[PDB]
């Protein structure tokens, strides 16, 4: 599992792998870990799959009901706060690391981390999962202030390719999603579309 | 193990238009034999018996609460219970205690009260029904009973060959288990009669 | 006390349930829903009596989900409460059952809630009318209306409010004559019906139109320029 | 919280003549991983109370939520009554002891600094409910590595100026950067005086590494 | 696993007299090998005749003194009089035993005056067993102080000694001596000695410097 | 109670429902007139399945009716959880009439203004039952409900015989409604459900139309 | 006029034969026996004004505050019955608190007003409770949504208002707010106008002493609802005294 979301100017780019492991058996190799919470707010699910699907469905419920009452698009910080309240209230029953990323008219493109324990913090880029550990140095070296949409898609694709390469829990295809005002563009990177890197042979 | 605390060995075998249910007769607390006439097959109708092996207190508790629920059913409904419906009743009763479970594994042997078709089934301790057409066994000598029944069961037996088959199965099966035995009682259930025999078994 | 609470009269009637329909007429406002071939509109009037009031907040057209809308007629706080309950039941259907609630199932649910008001004596019937529109995935446009009695039905067209009976007579002469359909005619039929029985020759700041179409099932609340685009097209013929 | 996840390290605090100054580095670590590097571990409670916290940062965000809503709900009345720093300290002692007694602690260790009625307040509360007040506080490894420097200065000179206390806090943060492996070279310094609570930051330490060449 | 207790050190001491009760304690709050503060007295004025000494886990000590103060006010509301020393003793026995199964890790010594004007010392275990003593040391160095108090206040293991009643000045000398001797050898004991003297005139309260290690 | 007789007054004001127990099945025809042409008659149903083998119909008050449709279906499936056997029709009528009796004993509520015609097929044998708002239930050969049920109950008593087939019982259940229809019924303004050995089903209006053409 | 004795007007759980709930109407008639609170939203804020009657010279000159801070960005001007109005102040205050605790930001006006109008409505259909005898204005400002002014009556209906008036002289106050270009004025002109409109509709020969209470929220308070400075208040007092002449 490696999940990733990067804020840019105008919206956010989200990314995830597709590998779900039962121990060291790949139970699902095309997992959609990018969950549409509302129309322009997605989450990235890492951790226990039952926990993340339960909390994502419950925040989807509460957030859609909130948006119909308020007759407005919801805030990304509102969905992130609902994940925070659910993941902190049941932090001893849940093993769920969430990255909330989306766009809203009030505050632009936003990325929030809700890791295990249930805290919430806004970030420019967030990484999570068991494979994000292998790309902390890469994303610290590579993230530049003010990248564009295509540059953030390429940055997310490269970092997820690296994490899939080193983690055994990570693998599969790269599922990208870029959320802006015009809507959500999603894409799947598979095979040669996943950025290859050379193994230092000889 | 909680099941092997008292011993217990019940099987039910299907014949042509007849079923046979048979149980051992030892009540023992662990190694010590206490009585040799413990009831492990209770009547649940005219042509419908349940046999219970396992922990003897849960044999009694499950049989008494099943007789409770069954008498209320057969008075509220105005019919004798179908043996499949009895199986579902026992399965509900055992699955209500899913995390606090009755340490007994029933076998049900009977004829349909309207069709006289032979029914056998057996359940686990939390109520998974398991209908077969040849034999069901349950108890601390399960594998001995599987060997004897898988060898000796042949289809379409009259109640005499059914008696001989379930009798040799029970006797030679419980004579290779320590905490079972001390007698075997055998109920042959036909359309027109119930035959009940106790066997010359080893008493050690 | 046989006419104060919801218990039966000696001829089998519920008088508080009868008086809730009188309470619907207290609002002074008439709503009309008609249904087309691939569309279903709701039109109510938007009488704003106080001129230093924010007219963008006076509305009887309510979004229930993205695909289901709603016109309310009757006691206004009762209407907002029944709207909040419909929004709850829609979201909870989507949560528990994994798909968007049908219009008949939501209207049946709200009528099932209203029956409880008609049967327990400690609370009154909730004196207002809900008309739900929305596009069914298999049946097309659906127009459903639940009353304070707990009845609901599906409607080729319907009306709710003060001039309900004359609007019903108008639409009943209308739908046995033509099979009214198309996007334009169905707004025409629901604007003409309201206009004929109110007899006041609309300007677009005075009514409000809510639509669903099969081509885009999102419940839309019409812009005042779009009610102009229907009223000018209707007012020269 | 039976198991803390993203923790914050030492929070300092010292009274000076005219207020209290507290500091906390801006790092929340998951185990050893310096994962969250720009998080503020110092709360402004109200005009006269500030609060820095160690331990689990989700629990501190909970206490920020609850205590900030208490400050809001108090200021809605407009009745001229404010929560004192001692009142925030006592409420928080009751909260941490009450969570302790249910065997569900808030995994925090908190420094409540304050200044009301011309009197400085500095208060320690940890996850068991052990509360006290002192002229200098230090949680985590600050109780080992910073509280010596703090208490030796407060032994020689009981009454510090704001500049002396600020320099002493910076100096202890430099020590904690050298010797504490969960610390970080980016910290906020919060001050409460008569002028209210000001939170300054991010501040860095001046590193010295001359002993790295003294190995031969 | 979460541990709901910590031993914060601290030694307390009360001595009864003919017309006085002296309750004393060190002021060091400790944890492990650290010192939280050096000014945290463990004696608490409850009424104008009663001082409680609390040592052990300091969170329970704080909570328990706040409960005792609230129960004093509830008593004075429902009964229109302040509590006696024996009534606070019996009440605290009930308070401590109500928490039998998740105890207050607190060593309580109540020292004060009874209703005939004489000094009264009550010594409690963490679950509320008490008795009235002539003197009692509790807490961190109780096993150190209590033999010397058995020697000098109790007049035990002495032959041909005169059994004079203990005056206030000599009992103050004994309190200061025993806490110097405990500050030497107990590492949790030190930094000051707060001494509360309960007399007929009220409660006066003194402090004496001890070692800082 | 007086509210039980006043609840029966709301039943006798309701639309006619007729149910006839044939030899190989049970019909349940009702009156379903729309008040105007504006109402989609396809939408709401009066004949209603409870199980795959039990259906029912009513006279009186429809919203009261749906409350017991929902609770008959719950009692039926909680029987099926316990026994894994479809519920007997008579057992289900005991359960439902116990529910319908509960709202007469408790104060602060009124009785149901609805009377149910529960049909069924279990153990190769049809059943016709009527549950009254009191909570009392009666087994029937044939009966009427609603508006002029008395005249229907003596129209049925003249045309009922025991060696009657299900198709002929559909024919004489349409006639019992037609004795009180007031204005030319069609396949869109009545509603018939039948039990037989194949289970309960509500007849499609194309299938009601041919039965009406046979009359 | 004429009384009714059949008893349709004794519980809120009962309709009349012409379809009215008279207990709600009698609660709304309790509001029009109370002094006038006005509320005007402008280009950059909402301004509240209450003629708080002083029916003993012994009170503390600021007792019985009919202006409320229900959240730090929302304020509440009440008319009608004070004890019911303080109950609803606590309800609106708790509802704002619970919204922030659950969703993480300030409660929107139009959502606070709806969630409190639902409480007021839920006390209008039971026999065990009575309707509230207070109507009240909620007024907020923030940056994203602008000025927001809703009023909630005893019936439970909440509408948006550019100006609003609740109380016994509400109608002539609607008149003199209707003589005013509130959509273009700033908050500091609306306070002068609020003070003079309160001083016009105050009949001194029936109720003879009062204290004018003002509260604003807007750009000039950074979207915080406050009482407003005594200097600005007494300038509005002097403009209202001189304006009346």
């Amino acid at each position: 599992t490696t999940i990733m979301a990067v804020q840019f100017d105008g919206g956010v780019v989200l990314g995830a792998d597709s590998r779900t492991t039962t121990g060291s058996y790949i139970a699902n190799r095309v997992t959609d870990k990018l969950t549409p919470i509302h129309d322009r707010i997605f989450c990235c699910r890492s951790g226990s799959a039952a926990d993340t699907q339960a909390v994502a469905d419950a925040v989807t419920y509460q957030l859609g009901f909130h948006s119909i009452e308020l007759n407005e698009p919801p805030l990304v910080h509102t969905a992130a706060s609902l994940f925070k309240e659910m993941c902190y209230r049941y932090r001893e029953d849940l093993m769920a690391g969430i990255i909330i990323a989306g766009w809203d008219p009030q505050e632009g493109g936003q990325v929030y981390s809700v890791p295990m324990g249930g805290m919430m913090v806004r970030q420019s880029f967030a990484i999570g999962g068991s494979g994000s550990s292998y790309i902390y140095g890469y994303v610290d070296a590579t993230y530049r202030e003010g990248m564009t949409k295509e540059e953030c898609l390429q940055f997310t694709a490269n970092a997820l390719a690296l994490a899939m390469e080193r983690d055994g829990s990570s693998g599969g295809v790269i599922r990208l999603a870029a959320i802006a005002e015009s809507g959500v563009e999603r894409q799947v990177l598979l095979g040669d579309q996943i950025p290859k890197f050379a193994v230092a042979t000889l | 193990s909680i099941m092997s605390y008292n011993g217990g060995a019940v099987m039910a075998m299907k014949g042509k238009n007849c079923v046979a249910i048979a149980a051992d007769r030892r009540f023992g607390i662990q190694a010590q034999m206490v009585t040799t006439d413990f009831q492990k097959i209770f009547p649940m109708g005219d042509r419908l018996y349940i046999g219970l092996a396992g922990l003897a207190t849960d044999v009694q508790t499950v049989a008494q609460r099943l007789k409770f629920r069954l008498n209320l059913y057969e008075l509220k409904e105005g019919r004798q219970i179908k043996p499949y419906t009895l199986m579902s009743m026992v399965a509900n009763l055992l699955y209500e205690k899913r995390f606090g479970p009755y340490y007994t594994e029933p076998v049900i042997a009977g004829l349909d009260p309207k069709t006289f078709k032979p029914f056998i089934c057996s359940l686990d301790l939390i109520g998974c029904p398991m209908v077969t057409d040849d034999f069901v066994v349950s108890g601390t000598c399960a594998e001995q009973m599987y060997g004897m029944c898988e060898s000796l069961w042949e289809p379409n037996m009259d109640p005499d060959h059914l008696f001989e088959t379930i009798s040799q199965a029970m006797l030679n099966a419980v004579d290779r288990d320590a905490v079972s035995g001390m007698g075997v009682i055998v109920h042959i259930i036909e359309k027109d009669k119930i035959t009940t025999r106790t066997l010359k078994a080893r008493m050690d | 006390f046989d006419r104060h609470i919801t218990i039966f009269s000696p001829e089998g009637r519920l008088y508080q349930v009868e008086y809730a329909f009188k309470a619907i007429n207290q609002g002074g406002l008439t709503s009309v829903a008609v249904r087309g071939k691939d569309c279903a509109v709701i039109v109510t009037q938007k009488k704003v009596p106080d001129k230093l009031l924010d007219s963008s907040t006076v509305t009887h057209l309510f979004k229930i989900t993205e695909n289901i809308g709603c016109v309310m007629t009757g006691m206004t706080a009762d209407s907002r409460s029944q709207v909040q309950r419909a929004r709850y039941e829609a979201a909870n259907w989507k949560y528990k059952y994994g798909y968007e609630i049908p219009v008949d199932m939501l209207c049946k649910r709200i009528a099932d809630i209203s029956q409880v008001y008609t049967q327990n004596a400690e609370m009154r019937p909730l004196g207002c009318c809900m008309i739900l529109i929305g596009i069914d995935e298999e049946q097309g446009p659906q127009v459903y209306k639940c009353d304070p009695a707990g009845y609901y039905c599906g409607f080729k067209a319907t009306a709710a409010g003060v001039k309900q009976t004359e609007s019903t007579s108008f639409l009943e002469k209308k739908v046995k004559k033509k099979f009214d359909w198309t996007f334009e005619q169905t707004v025409e039929t629901a604007i003409t019906c309201l206009s004929t029985v109110l007899s006041i020759d609309f300007k677009p700041s005075e009514i409000e139109v809510g639509v669903v179409t099969v081509e885009n099932p999102k419940f839309r609340i019409l812009t005042e320029a779009e009610i102009d685009a229907h009223l000018v097209a209707l007012a020269e013929r | 919280t039976q198991n803390p996840m993203v923790t914050g390290t030492s929070v300092l605090g010292v009274k000076f003549e005219g207020g209290v100054v507290i500091a906390a580095d801006m790092l929340g670590s998951y185990g050893s991983l310096a994962r969250f590097r720009n998080i503020s571990r110092i709360m402004r409670v109200n005009n006269s109370t500030m609060l820095g916290a160690s331990g689990d940062y989700a629990d501190f965000q909970y206490l920020k939520q609850v205590l900030g809503q208490m400050v809001i709900d108090e200021e809605l009345l407009g009745d001229g009554h404010s929560y004192s720093p001692r009142a925030i300290h006592s409420w928080l002692t009751r909260a941490m002891y009450s969570r302790r007694s249910k065997m569900n602690p808030l995994w925090n260790t908190m420094v409540i600094g304050g200044y009301a009625d011309g009197e400085s307040f500095l208060g320690y509360v940890d996850m068991l409910g052990v509360a006290y007040e002192a002229p200098s506080l230090a949680t985590g490894y600050g109780a080992y590595l910073a509280q010596p420097l703090l208490r030796e200065v407060l032994e020689k000179q009981p009454v510090l100026s704001q500049t002396e206390a600020r320099d002493l806090v910076e100096r202890c943060m430099r020590v904690l950067y050298y010797r504490d492996a969960r610390s970080y070279n980016r910290f906020q310094i919060a001050t409460v005086t008569e002028k209210g609570v000001e939170i300054e930051g991010p501040l860095s330490t001046e590193t010295n590494w001359d002993i790295a060449h003294m190995i031969s | 696993r979460f541990s709901p207790y910590v031993f914060n050190g601290g030694t307390i001491l009360a001595i009864a007299g003919e017309d006085f009760a002296i309750v004393a304690s060190d002021t060091r709050l400790s944890e492990g090998f650290s010192i939280h503060t050096r000014d945290s007295p463990k004696c608490y004025k409850l009424t104008d005749k009663t001082v409680i000494g609390c040592s052990g886990f300091h969170g329970d000590c704080l909570t328990l003194t706040k409960i005792i103060e609230a129960r004093l006010k509830m008593y004075k509301h429902s009964n229109n009089k302040a509590m006696t020393t024996g009534a606070i003793a019996a009440m605290l026995s009930t308070i401590l035993y109500s928490r039998r199964f998740f105890p207050y890790y607190v060593y309580n010594i109540i020292g004060g005056l009874d209703e005939e004007g004489k000094g009264a010392v009550y010594s409690f275990d963490p679950v509320g067993s008490y008795q009235r003593d002539s003197f009692k040391a509790g807490g961190s160095a109780s096993a150190m102080l209590q033999p010397l108090l058995d020697n000098q206040v109790g007049f035990k293991n002495m032959q041909n000694v005169e059994h004079v009643p203990l005056s206030l000045d000599r009992a103050m000398r004994l309190v200061k001596d025993v806490f110097i001797s405990a500050a030497e050898r107990d590492v949790y004991t030190g930094d000051a000695l707060r001494i509360c003297i309960v007399t007929k005139e009220g409660i006066r309260e003194e402090t004496v410097s001890l070692r800082k290690d | 109670l007086v509210q039980i007789e006043y609840a029966l007054a709301a039943v006798a004001g309701g639309a006619p429902s007729v149910g006839i127990k044939a030899a190989n099945g049970v019909v349940l025809a009702t009156e379903k007139k729309q008040k105007s042409i504006l109402y989609d008659e396809r939408s709401v149903h009066k004949v209603e399945p409870i199980t795959k083998h039990i259906g029912l119909v009513y006279s009186g008050m429809g919203p009261d009716y749906r409350v017991l449709v929902h609770r008959a279906r719950k009692l039926a499936q909680q029987y099926y959880l316990v026994y894994q056997e479809p519920i007997p029709t008579a057992q289900l009528v005991q359960r439902v009439a116990s529910v319908m009796q509960e709202y007469t004993q408790s104060g602060g509520v009124r009785p149901f203004g609805v009377s149910l015609l529960i049909c069924g097929w279990n153990e190769g044998r049809p059943y016709l039952f009527q549950s009254d708002p009191s909570g009392a239930y009666f087994a029937w050969k044939a009966t009427a409900m609603g508006k002029n049920y008395v005249n229907g109950k003596t129209f049925l008593e003249k045309r009922y015989n025991e060696d009657l087939e299900l198709e002929d019982a559909i024919h004489t259940a349409i006639l019992t409604l037609k004795e009180s229809f007031e204005g030319q019924m069609t396949e869109d303004n009545i509603e018939v459900g039948i039990c037989n050995e194949a289970g309960f089903r509500r007849l499609t209006p194309t299938e009601v139309k041919d039965y009406l053409a046979a009359i | 006029m004429s009384s009714i004795g059949t008893g349709y007007d004794l519980s809120a759980s009962t309709f009349s034969p012409d379809g009215r709930v008279f207990q709600v109407e009698y609660a709304m008639k309790a509001v029009e026996n109370s002094s006038t609170a006005i509320g005007i939203r402008c280009k950059d804020g909402v301004v509240f004004g209450v003629e708080k009657l002083v029916l003993s010279k012994l009170y503390e000159e600021g007792s019985n505050k009919r202006l409320f801070n229900v959240d730090r960005h929302v304020g509440m001007a009440v008319a009608g019955l004070l004890a019911d109005a303080r109950s609803l102040a606590d309800i609106a205050r708790e509802e704002a608190s619970n919204f922030r605790s659950n969703f993480g930001y300030n409660i929107p006006l139009k959502h606070l007003a709806d969630r409190v109008a639902m409480y007021v409505h839920a006390y209008t259909l039971y026999s065990a409770v009575r309707p509230f005898g207070c109507s009240f204005m909620l007024g907020s400002y923030s940056v994203n949504d602008g000025a927001q002014l809703y009023m909630i009556d005893p019936s439970g209906v909440s509408y948006g208002y550019w100006g609003c008036a609740i109380g016994k002289a509400r109608q002539a106050a609607k008149t003199e707010i209707e003589k005013l270009q509130m959509k273009e004025m700033t908050c500091r002109d609306i306070v002068k106008e609020v003070a003079k409109i309160i001083y016009i509709v105050h009949d001194e020969v029936k109720d003879k002493a009062f204290e004018l209470e003002l509260s604003w929220v807007g750009e000039l308070t950074n979207g915080r609802h406050e009482i407003v400075p005594k200097d600005i208040r007494e300038e509005a007092e002097k403009y209202a005294k001189e304006s009346l002449k």
